[PDB]
């Protein structure tokens, strides 16, 4: 009948604990029992490959819908102890009479073993950790004023963390929906788009037009917090918010008709920051989720469902081909329609990627009340998103061999997109490998030639701003354009998107906000080098993709599967040339990618654009501008950034930034520790644990379980893990304690 | 890189060059006499090692000298 | 055929790991070691093929190709021994009315062509020469 | 090249000569196991010298050794 | 309509006719250049591609060196041009005596060691020719003005 | 009952019981008893 | 005078004695006796 | 009687022409698509179906895949630069995992692995313990 219907399975699994009393239950080999202790290790990393535990993609499917709504639960309970901590265990209050004074904690360690050191004397007659996830900011634009309202949506946290975990048991065990009803893409996508985000934001504007906005307002000018009307007031006495905004007066009766020119008062295109709290306006907020609204919505209709009006995607896909890609865009429906991890890839990649864009628009139009001023938060912020991107953009390339070993049929792939890529794949890594070296040689190159000069004494032959100076001549160009743009190429606008492209310097509390950032020889050098680091991440990554299934060095690497240690001895040696140790390898490389990125916003931030300016025009930054001289030699980095401003954490003994030294050393010893696993092998282990075992016989006593030595591709993993923790530990602790002191 | 790299990719990406050279025209004209390879598991160990000595001895030989003799000396 | 036309190379065994010219030859008995592009109108790697107005990609015109024809006299003469120890073998298991080897062989294959019959077991091919 | 050599505790169980990526090993007829059946590596210079066929054997020690040994095109899978 | 086409109609060739590797413009090139021209002698041949190669040469040297806001800056500039020139020379020379060896017979193949040698020969005297050639002409800019 | 007792009987879990409870007893020892570097 | 000896044989040590003995090298291991 | 293939970067080089090559050969019933070890996907004639590559072990897999299509009759070939042919695989007519009776032990030792004599006793010999 209907071409979308809801398909579904009553009572499809028993619920009962004798599978949990059963390890390894999912899969044939580990639940024939423990021999050694390899069972134990498999059991944890075959735990959640269900395409390897099943056979159906029904039951596959079933699996991942159930297991999203227990993140989502586990999501909504971590939500819901901020809040509570936030209620129960923070200055909120305090902070928001004084903003610009008193520190943000939401944090309380027990008076155990002297630990109470690390509460730190923030302000308000409190004592606690400070925070820096930015919670007592975006409270403030919401509106919330009480902690009684932190409490009651800590409770709806609460509520829905268990609602979520019911529908899971419900969805898997009692309701189980069928296959027809998850390869429903069109259907999806029109209720993604126009109800989940379309609705979504819909719903946020009227938050903060009803809510936000008046309450803010009033906040702002000076209003005490106990003076301010409570929520409810403001939703039922018009007459109240046409004090604060003059048009409520008209009412609805604008919208109807076409005069919206009358909700001028509150939906504004202003541009640029409140002057007083340093943040974007947020009747420009509330405008921005409207519009945005509108249009999610009506892209919600684009697709065909049961009326026949719509788009079919699988016929969009296949007309768009041309003379120099054979049969174009055909099979790729079928693709993301039948295998899970084709569409985790591009989902993930794409995830990713926001997170990145989101750490740039976020520190450049500071979207929350009293967040710029608050160097840590920003900090803190930038690098956590800067982070989460580059994970979740590797794991998208990996997912994607993934598929390649898996799911590719060569069948259903002829002469499409995907096989013309895998029949010149030679000539694009052969390219991409030059283009790497290329890039890599002249950037770094910059630097040890300048190095080199310095240190002869021949300062007039650097790469430098008083010497052979190389400008980003286009980046400034465009900066310019988006200076001028307010009242020109967009007339409507009162000011720059951001003052980082020009303007003038936004103070709150004698401290700068945000300033125009300039671009010099220095900014070049660097974004070039960040080119090369992203560029050899794709080399490794888009390598492992696209040789996953075979090589001439092994015709049949697919037989071999997508995480194999090796083919053997022969050859010349075939150690790690799976894909899944191309991901090992193009991990690395991100965490020199990310690390790179994130320096550069810290030294350029401190030098260039924080700290203080005097009631008259005198800014001071906090470095001084020593990065356009500075930055340019690797010295200067070893030196006038690591050595200079890791002066806090090292001498942060016997003070409530204690912890974080600690920290930063414990995190050099576990980096360290991983480069056993990563430089070694398995059989100097095996042997080792014969010896030892001997003695354990000799006197008796021995495992039935055989002890025996980590497999080769988990001491990869293992030493990746530990080389990860340890260098973005050393790092979250070096910034978090000099930020602390900084702001 | 030697330590934690192994031969299996390099090979692999070798390869690819290999087959740029032979099909680029104008260095088509020059060609090797040995095939160009990827060096062997034991060797990629030596070499590691060696470059992970050398930094190691001549990094802790400058701060002594440098150290010592720019703040006694 | 020459059938040691792989075996006589220019490869000799080490004293001491090395497995031999093993069945077929240890390397080619050309030298891979030719020169690269010539000018037009020149060849360089001696029998090479002429890369016309692009000697530049000439490396990829084919000159080395297997004739069908051809590929069966390979397969024939690179077993020759086995065909014969297999038609010995049917020989001395007292053959019905046997004639000459020669004669059984062309008889026995006349029929079950070539690859069959060095695929079956004597006992199956006195089966199929009862007649 | 490579040296791969037979021992006499071998059982016949084929499993080695399935697993060669290059048609090395053979069964041939023998008389010192059940299955009698022994292999035999009668092409060695055309062993990767990948082991497969070790990982494959089912005898307490390999029945089936390979030694590395000279390399050369054909030994260092070399396709240019 | 298909672009790209298996090279030489081989469907196995590890080549493709694209528009890149196999257009008008690519072949007409790549068949007058002086290595793949057809006529040339070995020694003309050599002379052709050092007269092309030092010109562009002495510019990086005399622009960006050690003593290029010196006086003799261009000077110095020809001199170490000239020395880079040497040091491809000698490249030239000892590829040619491992690539061909030490007595030839088929003559008049840019891949033999006589005429291996005679294109050598040629590049050397063309490209410091060449460099010397742009000494004079960087002396004195034009400014094409009237 | 008898299968959960068997889920929870198992090493993860009982690893995760016990090393709780030692921890638990060595805080609190310190919290009644703290500042200690020898038995007085 | 020896003084102009550190001017005249540095030049020699540090580049045309290593490029004579890399050429020789490579002329030993590309031939075959 | 080329299968149907539109081209690769990933195909034979100058070692085919200069040094050595190989040479696959099967019949087939239908024309299905089939994957090829140097990448891409290719189908298969209605009948004789003849493949260059590079190495032995490329035209090996390959016989792997098309022993997935059911297809036996598969034989391998390496063409030498002059022209010279050799028959490589199935050599006997019978396929190596099968005892055919006519084939002579070779590498054979008659000891357990562990009768091996020792390095020192071999000292200044040339031979290794394992060939000794
Ligand atoms: C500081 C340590 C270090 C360095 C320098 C390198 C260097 C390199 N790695 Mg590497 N790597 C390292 C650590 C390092 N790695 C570690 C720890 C790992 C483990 C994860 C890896 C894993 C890894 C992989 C998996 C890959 C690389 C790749 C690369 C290459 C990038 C291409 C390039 O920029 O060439 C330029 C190289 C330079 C060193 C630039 C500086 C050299 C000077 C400044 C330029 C001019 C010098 C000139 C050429 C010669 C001068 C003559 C005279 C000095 C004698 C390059 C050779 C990629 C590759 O090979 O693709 C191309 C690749 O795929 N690396
Ligand atoms: C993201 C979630 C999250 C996190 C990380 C924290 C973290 C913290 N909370 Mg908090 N909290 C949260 C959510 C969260 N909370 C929520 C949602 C609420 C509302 C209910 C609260 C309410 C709350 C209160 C009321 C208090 C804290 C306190 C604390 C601090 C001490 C924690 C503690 O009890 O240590 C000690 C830990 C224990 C006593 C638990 C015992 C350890 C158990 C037995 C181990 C688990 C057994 C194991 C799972 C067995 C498996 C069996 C199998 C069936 C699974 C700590 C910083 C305390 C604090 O800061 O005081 C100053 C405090 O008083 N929180
Ligand atoms: C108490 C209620 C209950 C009971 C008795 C069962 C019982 C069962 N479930 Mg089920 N399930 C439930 C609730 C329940 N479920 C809920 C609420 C969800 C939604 C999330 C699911 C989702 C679910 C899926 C998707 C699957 C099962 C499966 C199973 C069967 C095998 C048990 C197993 O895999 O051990 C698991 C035992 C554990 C202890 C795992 C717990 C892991 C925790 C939750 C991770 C998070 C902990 C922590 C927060 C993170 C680290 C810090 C078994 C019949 C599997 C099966 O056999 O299907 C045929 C299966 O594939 N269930
Ligand atoms: C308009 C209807 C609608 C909405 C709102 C959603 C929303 C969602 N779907 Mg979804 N879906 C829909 C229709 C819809 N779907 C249809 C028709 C199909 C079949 C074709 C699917 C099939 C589908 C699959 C297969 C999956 C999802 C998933 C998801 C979640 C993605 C994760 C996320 O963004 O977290 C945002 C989280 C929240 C916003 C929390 C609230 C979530 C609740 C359920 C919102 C419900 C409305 C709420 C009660 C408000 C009522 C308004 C009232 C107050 C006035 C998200 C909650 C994924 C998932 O993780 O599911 C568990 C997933 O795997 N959907
Ligand atoms: C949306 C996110 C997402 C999802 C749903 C999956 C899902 C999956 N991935 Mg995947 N992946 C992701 C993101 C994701 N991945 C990212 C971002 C990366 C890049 C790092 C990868 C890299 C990756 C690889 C390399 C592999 C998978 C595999 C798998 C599959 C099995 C997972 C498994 O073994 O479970 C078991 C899960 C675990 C054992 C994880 C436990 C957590 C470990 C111990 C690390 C914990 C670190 C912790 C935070 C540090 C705390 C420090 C503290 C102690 C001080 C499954 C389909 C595997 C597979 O076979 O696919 C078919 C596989 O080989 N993925
Ligand atoms: C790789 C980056 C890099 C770059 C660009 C430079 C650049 C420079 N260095 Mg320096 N240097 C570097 C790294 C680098 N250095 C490193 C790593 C070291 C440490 C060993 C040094 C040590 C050093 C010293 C000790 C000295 C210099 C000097 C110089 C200057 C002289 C340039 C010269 O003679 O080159 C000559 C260049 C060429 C002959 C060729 C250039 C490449 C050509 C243009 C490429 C053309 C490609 C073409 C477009 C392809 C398409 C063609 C098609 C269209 C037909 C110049 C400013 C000298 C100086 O005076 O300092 C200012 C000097 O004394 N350098
Ligand atoms: C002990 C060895 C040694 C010596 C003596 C020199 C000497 C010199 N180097 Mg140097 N260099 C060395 C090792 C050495 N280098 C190494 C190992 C590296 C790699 C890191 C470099 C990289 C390097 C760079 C990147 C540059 C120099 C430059 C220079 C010159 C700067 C002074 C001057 O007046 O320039 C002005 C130049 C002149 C007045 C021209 C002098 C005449 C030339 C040198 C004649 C050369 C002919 C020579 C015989 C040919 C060799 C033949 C072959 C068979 C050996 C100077 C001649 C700079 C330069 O200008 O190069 C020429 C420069 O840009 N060097
Ligand atoms: C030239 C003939 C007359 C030169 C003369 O009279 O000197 C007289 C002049 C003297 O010019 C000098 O220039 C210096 C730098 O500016 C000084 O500052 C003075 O101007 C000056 O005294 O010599 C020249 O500079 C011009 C000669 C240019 C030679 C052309 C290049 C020829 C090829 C050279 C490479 C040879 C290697 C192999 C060749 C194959
Ligand atoms: C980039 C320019 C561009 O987009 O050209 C696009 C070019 C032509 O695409 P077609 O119009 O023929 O094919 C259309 C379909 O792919 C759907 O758009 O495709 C290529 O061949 C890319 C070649 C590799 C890219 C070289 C680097
Ligand atoms: C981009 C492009 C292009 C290209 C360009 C180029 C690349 C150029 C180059 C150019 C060059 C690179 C040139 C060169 C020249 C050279 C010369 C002009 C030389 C001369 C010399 C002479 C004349 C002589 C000398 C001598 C001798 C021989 C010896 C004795 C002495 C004397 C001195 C006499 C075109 C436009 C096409 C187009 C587009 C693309
Ligand atoms: C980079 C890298 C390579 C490739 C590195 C190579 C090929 C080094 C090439 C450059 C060196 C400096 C040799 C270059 C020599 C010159 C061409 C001059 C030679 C002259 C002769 C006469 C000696 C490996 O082969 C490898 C193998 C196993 C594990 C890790 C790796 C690895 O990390
Ligand atoms: S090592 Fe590899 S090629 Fe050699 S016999 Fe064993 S499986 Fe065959």
């Amino acid at each position: 009948s209907k071409n979308v219907q809801v398909f579904v399975e009553k009572d499809a699994v028993e619920t009962s604990f004798a599978k949990w009393a059963q390890p390894g239950h999912f899969s044939r080999t580990l639940a024939k029992g423990p021999k050694t202790t390899t069972w134990i290790w498999n059991l944890h990393a075959d735990a959640h490959d269900f395409d390897s535990q099943t056979s159906s993609l029904e039951e596959v499917s079933r699996k991942i819908f159930s297991a999203h709504f227990g993140q989502l639960a586990i999501i909504f309970l971590w939500i819901s102890g901020m809040h509570f901590h936030g209620a129960y265990f923070s200055n909120y209050s305090a902070w928001l009479t004084d903003p610009i004074s008193i520190k943000q904690s939401s944090q309380v360690v027990w008076p155990i073993v002297g630990q109470e050191i690390l509460n730190a004397d923030v302000g308000g007659n409190f004592q606690g950790i400070q925070t820096t996830s930015g919670w007592f900011q975006m409270w403030r634009a919401e509106g919330i004023t009480s902690e009684v309202e932190l409490y009651w949506t800590a409770i709806g946290g609460l509520a829905m963390s268990a609602i979520m975990l019911f529908a899971g048991w419900f969805h898997y065990h009692k309701a189980a929906p069928k296959l027809e009803w998850f390869q429903n893409a069109e259907s999806m996508m029109n209720h993604h788009l126009a109800g989940l985000l379309g609705l979504g934001c819909l719903s946020w504007s009227g938050h903060q037009i009803h809510i936000a906005l008046p309450i803010n307002k009033l906040l702002d000018a000076g209003v005490s917090p106990q003076e301010i009307p409570l929520p409810h007031e403001f939703l039922i006495n018009r007459d109240l918010m046409a004090q604060l905004y003059p048009s409520f007066s008209k009412g609805l009766a604008p919208f109807f008709g076409g005069n919206w020119g009358e909700y001028s008062d509150f939906l504004t295109f202003k541009g640029g920051l409140n002057p007083v709290t340093g943040g974007l306006w947020l009747s420009d907020i509330a405008h921005h989720h409207l519009a945005l609204s509108v249009l999610f919505i009506i892209a919600g209709h684009m697709y065909r469902t049961n009326w026949g009006i719509g788009h079919n995607m699988k016929e969009i896909l296949e007309a768009h081909k041309g003379p120099f890609t054979g049969e174009g865009h055909k099979g790729l429906y079928e693709i993301l329609t039948t295998s899970w991890h084709a569409q985790l890839a591009i989902n993930l990649a794409m995830m990713g990627s926001l997170s990145i864009i989101v750490a740039h628009h976020m520190y450049a139009m500071p979207p929350y009340p009293y967040l710029a001023t608050d160097y840590a938060t920003q900090l803190s912020l930038f690098t956590h998103h800067m982070w989460i991107g580059g994970f979740c953009v590797v794991g998208g390339a990996a997912h994607g061999a993934i598929f390649m070993v898996r799911d590719y049929t060569p069948a259903n792939n002829y002469n499409n997109l995907l096989d013309r890529v895998l029949r010149h794949r030679d000539a694009i890594i052969s390219h991409l490998n030059w283009v790497c070296i290329f890039l890599g040689c002249h950037a770094f190159g910059f630097y040890i030639h300048n190095d080199t000069m310095r240190a002869l004494g021949r300062p007039q032959d650097m790469f430098s701003d008083k010497a052979i100076q190389l400008q980003p001549i286009f980046a400034q160009w465009i900066q310019n354009i988006h200076l001028l743009a307010p009242g020109t190429t967009a007339p409507n606008a009162l000011a720059t998107t951001s003052y980082a492209f020009g303007g003038d310097v936004i103070e709150v509390g004698g401290k700068i906000a945000m300033m125009p950032i300039k671009l010099g020889t220095a900014d070049f050098m660097v974004h070039h080098i960040h080119a090369f680091t992203i560029h050899v991440t794709v080399l490794i990554l888009l390598k492992g993709v696209l040789y996953a299934r075979s090589s001439k060095l092994i015709p049949d690497k697919a037989n071999l599967g997508f995480r194999f240690p090796c083919d053997g001895p022969g050859r010349g040696g075939t150690c790690q040339s799976s894909s899944w140790d191309h991901v090992f390898l193009g991990l690395f490389w991100m965490y020199n990618s990310i690390s790179v990125v994130i320096f550069h916003f810290s030294w350029k931030m401190q030098s260039d654009v924080w700290g203080t300016i005097t009631p008259d025009g005198a800014i001071s930054h906090i470095t001084g501008g020593n990065f356009a001289q500075s930055s340019i030699t690797i010295n200067g980095w070893l030196r006038d950034f690591l050595w200079s401003q890791a002066s806090q954490v090292i001498q942060s003994y016997g003070s409530a930034s204690s912890a974080y030294g600690l920290i930063f050393l414990g995190a050099h010893f576990i980096w360290a520790f991983s480069l056993m696993f990563l430089f070694s092998g398995r059989g100097y282990w095996q042997e080792l644990i014969e010896s030892i075992v001997w003695a354990h016989n000799k006197l008796n006593f021995a495992p039935t379980i055989q002890p025996r030595a980590l497999s080769i591709t988990q001491g990869r993993a293992v030493g990746l893990a530990h080389y990860l923790l340890g260098g973005i530990g050393t790092t979250w602790a070096f910034f978090l304690a000099r930020a602390i002191s900084i702001t | 890189m030697f330590l934690i790299s192994w031969r299996g990719y390099w090979q692999e990406l070798i390869e690819t060059l290999v087959w740029a050279h032979e099909r680029t025209p104008l260095a088509n004209l020059i060609r090797w006499r040995d095939k160009p390879v990827a060096l062997s598991i034991v060797q990629a160990r030596l070499v590691g090692l060696v470059h992970f000595s050398v930094g190691y001895i001549l990094t802790y030989a400058a701060f002594v000298i440098a150290s010592t003799s720019g703040k006694f000396a | 055929v020459d059938l040691d036309y792989g075996m006589k190379n220019s490869y000799v065994p080490a004293t001491g790991g090395d497995g031999g010219q093993g069945q077929f030859g240890a390397q080619s008995p050309n030298d891979w070691r030719v020169a690269g592009t010539s000018p037009v109108g020149e060849t360089s790697y001696a029998g090479a093929a002429d890369g016309g107005e692009e000697p530049w990609f000439a490396e990829a015109i084919s000159t080395v190709s297997l004739d069908l024809q051809k590929a069966d006299e390979t397969l024939k003469a690179f077993t020759k021994d086995a065909a014969a120890f297999k038609i010995e073998e049917f020989a001395a298991e007292k053959p019905y009315g046997f004639t000459s080897s020669d004669a059984a062989m062309e008889e026995l294959v006349g029929k079950l062509g070539y690859s069959k019959f060095l695929e079956m077991s004597t006992k199956q091919l006195m089966k199929t020469w009862g007649t | 090249s490579h040296t791969v050599k037979i021992y006499d505790t071998c059982i016949g169980c084929t499993q080695c000569v399935r697993a060669c990526p290059t048609d090395v090993l053979e069964m041939v007829p023998w008389d010192g196991c059940k299955s009698g059946q022994i292999a035999s590596s009668p092409r060695v210079e055309d062993c990767v010298g990948c082991k497969r066929c070790e990982t494959a054997c089912p005898t307490d020690f390999l029945s089936v050794r390979v030694y590395l040994g000279a390399e050369t095109t054909r030994s260092l899978g070399l396709a240019y | 309509a298909n672009f790209i086409k298996p090279y030489n109609d081989d469907p196995f060739v590890g080549h493709l006719a694209t528009p890149i590797t196999s257009s008008s413009l690519t072949r007409a090139l790549l068949k007058n250049l002086p290595a793949y021209r057809f006529g040339l002698t070995p020694l003309l041949r050599g002379l052709e591609i050092g007269l092309a190669h030092g010109y562009f040469l002495i510019g990086p040297f005399a622009q960006l060196g050690p003593l290029r806001n010196s006086d003799i800056g261009l000077l110095a500039g020809f001199l170490s041009t000239i020395g880079l020139i040497l040091i491809l020379t000698l490249g030239l020379t000892i590829y040619g005596a491992a690539a061909f060896g030490q007595e030839k017979s088929n003559g008049s193949e840019l891949q033999t060691k006589k005429s291996w040698d005679q294109f050598k020969g040629g590049f050397f005297v063309g490209a410091c020719g060449s460099a010397g050639f742009a000494f004079i002409c960087l002396s004195s800019i034009p400014t094409f003005a009237l | 009952m008898n299968d959960f007792q068997k889920y929870l009987s198992t090493a993860p879990v009982l690893l995760t019981l016990w090393m709780t409870f030692t921890a638990g007893f060595i805080i609190e020892v310190n919290r009644f008893f703290p500042d200690m570097l020898g038995l007085y | 005078a020896a003084s102009f000896l550190p001017s005249i044989l540095v030049p020699l040590v540090g580049l045309i004695f290593p490029a004579f003995s890399m050429a020789l090298f490579f002329l030993y291991v590309q031939t075959d006796d | 009687p080329f299968p149907t293939f539109g081209g690769s970067t990933g195909g034979w080089l100058r070692a085919a022409e200069v040094e050595e090559k190989y040479a696959i050969t099967w019949t087939s019933t239908k024309e299905q698509i089939f994957e090829m070890p140097t990448g891409g996907a290719a189908i298969m004639r209605n009948g004789e179906n003849l493949l260059y590559l590079a190495r032995k072990e490329q035209c090996l897999a390959l016989s792997t895949q098309l022993r997935t299509f059911k297809i036996n009759d598969y034989k391998i070939y390496r063409i030498f630069p002059s022209g010279e042919v050799q028959y490589l695989h199935p050599k006997d007519g019978v396929f190596p995992e099968k005892v055919n009776p006519g084939r002579t032990s070779v590498n054979s030792r008659g000891f357990s692995i562990g009768k091996n004599p020792n390095p020192a006793s071999i000292k200044f010999s040339g031979i290794t313990t394992y060939e000794s």
